[PDB]
């Protein structure tokens, strides 16, 4: 069977299904790959330096090595062992509870607050005649660090007092999930689960992200290194 | 319609007075955009760019546009014109006349050439029938291997003229030469006259093959250039 | 629409790209963020990819990504386009008399011979220079 | 036009530029079609094309009513606008592919430095390749520069105050100034979209963002003054990223007399002394040379023993072979003296005509060899007897074919018309390469099989 | 002016060596873009410590204003670029210059947190009890953003 | 296998006799306890 | 859901048929549009 067909086809049907999926699946994103089910390799990421946590380490990878490693060809599958980081606005009830807000209020204030605003521009077409002035307006911008989104003003009481966010809960970056720890002869590691893609070869694949690690390891922070903990290409390289 | 937009009710005032989408707004059929301002000498313009099908003829095509355009202008408003600022077909027929005048041209000259030395029309004629045969070949060879008639493989065949007249001329001269040197009958004299070349025509094949299919293997947008001429040099020589 | 080069670039062109994988033979990703509200992401392939599989290929991997776009983009669309492929001619229509306006002749264009010469013999694509009619609501802030 | 330029400014300098081309240039012109508002580089108010479509070749005789002079005529007679870069250029031979001629480099953010930092980066690389003119040539970037911008800011704090939600707010900004596809509506029985916008006069300068009202909570129309500050800063128009990365991308050429090989070299050279987090990558026509760069040498070397290998297996010789592979040469000379007379390039056309002018005298050779070689091998004659009679029978086909080929090619040379660039290229160096190729040859080949015999008694 | 857009394009660049050569040939200095941005608005901006000194010394305008009000110390003191700052308030800056939302170098300095800045302007006498249009001191700025170091600086 | 989960009943005619809307409730335990993707941020010029 | 064959021939019979255009060995394109509000737009192509 041609898996770049099969793949069509599952996915013309999982379209039709899509809308009727809950708004929190499909913001998560749904993917259709085509990939064995056994691991090609596992590509270790350390810092000898010890200078990154595995948080640290996990976010660097994901942000900086795996979309470029998913985007190879032969790659049919990337499992990130630990997670990207996101700001994490953790709530406080007791908080909440004394400025009589509630999660809702919390979650409409970020929502209106952190905003990318398409504001238009000063002398936009169709314009006037005898207009000299073309410039974009740019109004608000997406929140950029934990202090911004600390100074969201939830609510302003009778007296006049402010209650910001980070009245009402503790804000850090932190991974999307905190699920998968991983580690390497029992020191901080992440890394990237490489999954092969139906029919690709495994040593042209492994070749390609090798490649593609090379373009990455110049621009490292110190102390990161890679490491290979697992590899199922050398042994058919050798044994051949 | 623009009435029923203007008709919009957005307001009941306490007099009991309507406020509609016209009292607080102009109403007008438009453009998406109004970035692009497109002019034609001068004059307010539009147009449409149209790309050739998979397999298409140019030539077939661009007269098919015209009889459809020529059945659509009864219909046009008072002042609507349909003008061509770009058309790649009239190249392209000259391209085809050009390099059918210069085959024309070729066999022409070989007929004088040939006449000029040997000195009997009967000998001028083989070439005339030899040439046409292996360039009727050449397309058929072109179309089996998905190719199709362009500026690359029309002056392709134009660069591998010179071979083709050498086959024709060398067959034909070698053997005027051994009846007017033995004075042997034209079918004797034709089986010991290709005795003498038929080895080294398999060889010439051979040398030929081997100067011109590795340039088919470069890779990239050269690669798919180069390829062109290679098949239709290739084809047009292995016929004759 | 009304959208600066950073707000295309960083709700719509990062989401898009963070999504291009699992994509086979891709040599490599471009992409461009203006200020007239636009986004085009050229993905380029290995010389002897069947350009229908890469095509489908990106706009499956679009499709999954749609949700995670600004309802204003989900509202206009995303076109995935063979964009390697070059024009045969092209055909201009003008007014002489000056009664029409290029929004005028370009809704005509659009109503009245688009569709016609798409469906003409050889024809592989059309493209519109210019936009049907759009009804226009110029508001007044002092009326308002 | 200059950085925050009006669209009605392009109009007045396309409207020069159409006038020019339909006053001075109206023997040739036929239609100017003047696109304002576009731009290959990039869009904006800032940017036009002019299309300048011309009469009939047959109209149009001489190198004077050609594209490459009214192009300089016009490149020259634009350099006289005042605030816009003006210029015509003709258009490559296949439009599907780029200028192809250069190099593509594209310069990367590699650890989230940020627009500026890689702007400073850019800015660099472009003063340190215009330090050497001797190798680089035209180094400028592709995309466009930081503009002027109008920040607002909306005090959330005096927003909730006044009763004014955000979301309102947000809305009669966007909607006014940027305008708002509502929804769809059927025109004539054909659906098009509806949009809700400001009237041109009330979205133009600074001062009518406080003529905008919003509705608070207790029902009291609030100005866009009491609730925003507003100030100038610098950001950009267009935004580049390359493999998911920011990206600059730079296009350049090599000097007069220097390869593109050796350009890329110095840009890698001076791209490896920018800051830290700053890389570099080739993409368009300069990643298809690399790879079809490292072909090349592998294809001569298999296509150069295949060809030996043929012919020590006609001739029966692993020396004989080379009296037939000397003649390349003869064939080349007269092509290169042809196209550097002419003053035409190294192009596919004229590559594939050596191929063709070396593939028929490699076969008058093989002919004269054979010839040559059976009359010393069946009738015992020897060395120079058999080389004499063999180039004697092969006179007559070699010099009717080349008269005949020669005489073909002639109207491809003095070709002038429509589509006479691409039959220059191959009528010139094909011409020339035959003209030595025939007259060398006869001469040559009979010495080559001699030495080469001589030398080599093995067989 | 011809050199007036060649002289804006050089400041912004930072161009020392052009901005020399032009200063020679006699470049308009008070020249402004649409926006009304001076080559010592712009060079304030990018922080080009040699052309902001070159451009005061051929007699640039220290409190040229754009048509919002803004000022290049305003611009200085906002991007952190601390020897600008204090070589505009040493040729004679409007410490106090408040643009058309009543913001000042002090308030924008306090914002991005520029502790230097902040000194250097309350040195050469910037008014702490400067109030904006919503009524808003650097102060205000200060424990809203969460600084702490510039909160006790600005003790009055 | 199976394991003990916390199993919560909530009462629509209490909610409705407070005037505590049921999205409110629904919403509240969600996003405490389970978790809840808000919208995207810009970290070092990357959307997460 | 809800549209006249009218309505849904005007907003997608039509809106998809004039996009279905330079489509490789189409030798023809039916469709219909009824008063339940569904489309089907059967496109047959060369043997082979
Ligand atoms: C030497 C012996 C072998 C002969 C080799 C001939 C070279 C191969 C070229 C064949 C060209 C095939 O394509 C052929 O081209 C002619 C013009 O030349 C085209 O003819 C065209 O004429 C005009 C062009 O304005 C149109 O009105 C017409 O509709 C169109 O078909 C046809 O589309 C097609 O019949
Ligand atoms: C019937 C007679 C006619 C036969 C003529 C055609 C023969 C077939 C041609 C095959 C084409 C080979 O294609 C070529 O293969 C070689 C493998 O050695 C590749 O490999 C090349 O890579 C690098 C180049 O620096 C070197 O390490 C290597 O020595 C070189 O060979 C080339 O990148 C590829 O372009
Ligand atoms: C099988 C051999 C046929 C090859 C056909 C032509 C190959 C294309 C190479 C080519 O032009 O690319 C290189 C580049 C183009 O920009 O510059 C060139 O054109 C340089 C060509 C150098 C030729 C050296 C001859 C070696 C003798 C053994
Ligand atoms: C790949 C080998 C090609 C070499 C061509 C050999 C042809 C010469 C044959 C001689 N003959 C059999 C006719 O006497």
């Amino acid at each position: 069977t041609d898996a770049d067909i099969a793949q069509v086809q599952v996915q013309n049907k999982l379209q039709l299904a899509m809308p009727l999926l809950p708004q929190e699946v499909q913001q998560q994103g749904v993917s259709v790959e085509k990939s064995s089910s056994s691991f090609l390799m596992v590509v270790g990421v350390i810092n000898t330096d010890g200078t990154m946590t595995q948080e640290d380490i996990s976010d660097y990878v994901a942000a900086n090595m795996k979309d470029a490693i998913s985007r190879t060809s032969g790659v049919g599958d990337v499992q990130l062992f630990g997670s990207q980081y996101a700001m994490r606005i953790w709530m406080n009830p007791n908080e909440l509870n004394k400025f009589q807000l509630t999660p809702v209020d919390v979650i409409t204030a970020i929502k209106a607050q952190n905003a990318q605003v398409a504001a238009g521009q000063l002398g936009g077409t169709p314009p006037v005649k005898g207009q000299q002035l073309n410039a974009s307006i740019i109004a608000q911008t997406r929140l950029t660090s934990t202090e911004e989104f600390g100074k969201i003003l939830l609510k302003v009481n009778q007296d006049g007092s402010r209650v910001l966010l980070r009245d009402v809960a503790k804000i850090e970056l932190g991974g999307e999930n905190y699920d998968i720890i991983a580690e390497f002869n029992g020191q901080p590691a992440s890394g990237l689960g490489i999954k092969l893609a139906t029919g690709a070869n495994a040593l042209d694949t492994a070749a390609a992200i090798r490649a593609e690690l090379a373009k990455m390891e110049p621009f490292f922070p110190s102390g990161l290194k890679i490491v290979y903990p697992y590899d199922t290409t050398p042994f058919v390289k050798i044994s051949i | 319609s623009t009435e029923e937009f203007g008709k919009i009710l957005l307001k009941v005032n306490q007099d009991g007075s309507r406020v509609l989408l016209r009292d607080v707004a102009k109403i007008e059929l438009g453009g998406e955009n109004y970035d692009i301002i497109a002019e034609f000498n001068g004059q307010p313009a539009s147009g449409l760019g149209i790309k050739l099908a998979t397999g298409a003829n140019a030539l077939d095509t661009a007269a098919a546009i015209r009889a459809e355009l020529a059945k659509m202008e009864p219909f046009f408003p008072s002042g609507l014109k349909i003008v061509y600022p770009y058309d790649t077909t009239p190249f392209v027929k000259i391209s085809i006349h050009e390099v059918v005048k210069t085959l024309v041209e070729a066999i022409i000259l070989v007929f004088l050439v040939m006449y000029l030395f040997l000195q009997n029309f009967r000998a001028t004629l083989i070439p005339t029938i030899a040439v046409p045969v292996v360039l009727l070949g050449t397309f058929a060879v072109l179309a089996a291997f998905g190719f199709s008639i362009n500026t690359l493989t029309m002056f392709g065949m134009v660069l591998a003229i010179g071979l083709l007249v050498d086959d024709a001329i060398v067959v034909v001269e070698n053997v005027e030469r051994v009846m007017a040197e033995e004075g042997l009958p034209p079918k004797e004299a034709t089986r010991k006259s290709m005795g003498q070349i038929q080895g080294a025509l398999v060889g010439i094949a051979m040398v030929l093959s081997a100067v011109f299919v590795p340039m088919a293997f470069f890779g990239g947008s050269t690669g798919a250039i180069y390829r062109q001429f290679s098949i239709t040099i290739v084809s047009a020589m292995a016929l004759s | 629409p009304g959208a600066d080069a950073k707000t295309v670039q960083d709700t719509v062109t990062q989401v898009i790209e963070q999504n291009m994988n699992g994509i086979d033979n891709l040599m490599y990703m471009s992409s461009n963020s203006d200020s007239t509200g636009t986004v085009q992401i050229t993905l380029t392939f290995e010389s002897g990819t069947d350009a229908d599989i890469a095509q489908v290929q990106v706009q499956n991997k679009l499709q999954l990504a749609m949700p995670l776009l600004p309802q204003e983009v989900q509202q206009q669309g995303v076109s995935v386009e063979k964009s390697s492929s070059s024009f045969l001619m092209v055909v201009g229509v003008i007014n002489t008399d000056g009664t029409m306006t290029q929004e005028d002749i370009s809704d005509y264009v659009a109503a009245n011979m688009k569709d016609a010469i798409s469906r003409t013999s050889g024809v592989g694509d059309v493209q519109l220079f210019g936009s049907q009619y759009a009804m226009r609501i110029w508001m007044n802030p002092n009326e308002l | 036009l200059p950085a925050g330029a009006t669209q009605e400014r392009t109009q007045k300098v396309l409207n020069e530029v159409t006038h020019y081309y339909l006053t001075k240039e109206k023997n040739n012109v036929e239609s100017v079609f003047a696109v304002n508002g576009f731009g290959f580089a990039g869009r904006g108010q800032n940017t036009g094309i002019a299309f300048v479509s011309l009469k009939d070749w047959a109209d149009r005789p001489g190198e004077e009513n050609k594209v490459e002079a009214i192009t300089m005529r016009a490149t020259r007679a634009f350099s006289q606008i005042k605030d816009a870069m003006v210029f015509a250029f003709n258009l490559p031979a296949i439009v599907e592919l780029g200028t192809a001629t250069g190099f593509d480099f594209e310069l990367i953010d590699q650890a989230g430095l940020g627009h500026e930092k890689l702007t400073q980066a850019r800015n660099q690389l472009l003063a340190e390749a215009a330090k050497h003119p001797d190798m680089l040539t035209s180094v400028r970037p592709n995309g466009l520069e930081d503009t002027p911008q109008f920040k607002i800011d909306i005090d959330q704090e005096k927003a909730q105050a006044l009763g004014v939600s955000i979301n309102d707010i947000n809305t009669t900004l966007g909607a006014a100034w940027g305008g708002s596809y509502v929804n769809d509506f059927i025109d004539r029985g054909r659906v098009k979209k509806v949009y809700v916008m400001s009237e041109a006069k009330y979205r133009m300068l600074p001062d009518d963002i406080g003529d905008w009202y919003v509705r608070a909570a207790d029902g009291q129309m609030v100005p866009f003054s009491a609730f925003s500050s507003s100030r100038w800063e610098y950001g950009s128009p267009r935004l580049e990223r390359y493999n998911g990365l920011p990206s600059m991308e730079i296009l350049g050429q090599a000097a007069p007399g220097k390869s593109t090989g050796e350009a890329m070299e110095l840009m890698e050279q001076l791209a490896s002394k920018l800051p830290t987090g700053v890389g570099y990558d080739w993409t368009g026509m300069s990643y298809q040379e690399r790879l079809s760069g490292n072909q090349a040498p592998s294809l001569y070397a298999i296509s150069l023993i295949v060809v030996f290998l043929c012919l020590a297996a006609l001739y029966e010789s692993w020396s004989i072979p080379f009296s037939v592979m000397l003649v390349v040469p003869l064939g080349v000379i007269g092509a290169l003296l042809a196209a550097t007379f002419r003053g035409l390039t190294n192009d596919v056309y004229f590559q594939v005509g050596l191929l063709t002018t070396i593939g028929l005298s490699a076969k008058n050779a093989i002919l004269i060899v054979e010839f040559a070689k059976d009359l010393m091998d069946k009738e015992g004659k020897g060395l120079i007897e058999a080389t004499l009679d063999a180039v004697r029978m092969r006179l007559r086909p070699i010099l009717m074919t080349s008269l005949a080929f020669i005489l073909g090619v002639m109207p491809l040379v003095i070709s002038t018309g429509a589509g006479s660039g691409a039959q220059n290229a191959v009528g010139t160096g094909v011409m020339g390469g035959m003209v030595t190729a025939t007259v060398l040859a006869i001469f040559f080949v009979p010495v080559f099989f001699v030495v080469v015999r001589r030398r080599f008694s093995r067989k | 002016s011809d050199l007036g857009k060649k002289l804006l394009e050089a400041a912004r660049a930072g161009r020392d060596d052009e901005v020399r050569i032009l200063m020679a040939n006699g470049a308009d200095v008070n020249a402004a873009d649409v926006v009304g941005w001076t080559p010592l608005h712009l060079a304030a901006y990018w922080g080009h410590l040699e052309i902001v000194e070159v451009l005061l010394k051929n007699g640039a305008d220290v409190n040229a204003y754009d048509t919002l009000g803004s000022t290049p110390l305003h611009l200085a003191a906002h991007f952190g670029h601390l020897e600008i700052v204090e070589v505009l308030l040493k040729n004679g800056a409007d410490v106090n210059a408040k643009d058309d939302n009543g913001i000042t170098p002090l308030h924008l300095a306090a914002n991005r947190g520029h502790l230097e800045i902040v000194e250097v302007l309350l040195k050469y006498g910037a008014d702490v009890n400067a109030q904006d249009k919503f009524g808003k001191t650097a102060f205000d700025i200060s424990i809203n953003n969460g600084n702490e170091d510039l909160a006790e600086i600005l003790q009055k």
